[PDB]
């Protein structure tokens, strides 16, 4: 494991799931057992 | 149960449905149809 | 040991309505103002 860094385009890695994008700090509560946020679409936009 | 109180329980059974759910701005689940 | 309950009147079972009840939820993945 490396360092979180934010509020920069960065390829990631979260438990196996890969992606790119910018990582900003959130306001939503997540119940203790979920793990990633999914929109209209389907794509995760929210990590734990 | 348990023997010495007042108490009422009640059964029902699923099937295959296919419902609507809805998601406040919290995350909860507050209607379906 | 097992003892058989007697003294227990015998009734007609009785039957009521679900009101928009069991709904739980399907699967782990957060969402937030959407309907699904
Ligand atoms: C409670 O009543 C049941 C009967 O419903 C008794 O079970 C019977 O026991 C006898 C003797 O062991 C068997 O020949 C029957 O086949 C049993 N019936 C059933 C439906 O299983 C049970 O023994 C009673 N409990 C007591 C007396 O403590
Ligand atoms: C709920 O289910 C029960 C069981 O099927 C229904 O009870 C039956 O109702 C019919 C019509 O009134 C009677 O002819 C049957 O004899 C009833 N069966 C028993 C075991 O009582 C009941 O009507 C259903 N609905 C409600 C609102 O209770
Ligand atoms: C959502 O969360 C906020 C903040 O905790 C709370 O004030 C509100 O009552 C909750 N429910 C709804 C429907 O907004």
């Amino acid at each position: 494991s490396t360092n979180l860094v934010k509020n920069k385009c960065v390829n990631f890695n979260f438990n196996g799931l890969t992606g790119t994008g910018v990582l900003t700090e959130s306001n939503k509560k997540f119940l203790p057992f979920q793990q990633f946020g999914r929109d209209i679409a389907d794509t995760t936009d929210a990590v734990r | 149960l348990a023997l010495h109180g007042a108490a009422a329980y009640y059964v029902g059974y699923l099937q295959p449905r296919t419902f609507l759910l809805k998601y406040n701005e919290n995350g909860t689940i507050t209607d379906a149809v | 040991q097992c003892v058989n309950l007697t003294t227990r009147t015998q009734l007609p079972p009785a039957y009521t309505n679900s009101f928009t009840r069991g709904v739980y939820y399907p699967d782990k993945v957060f969402r937030s103002s959407v309907l699904h």
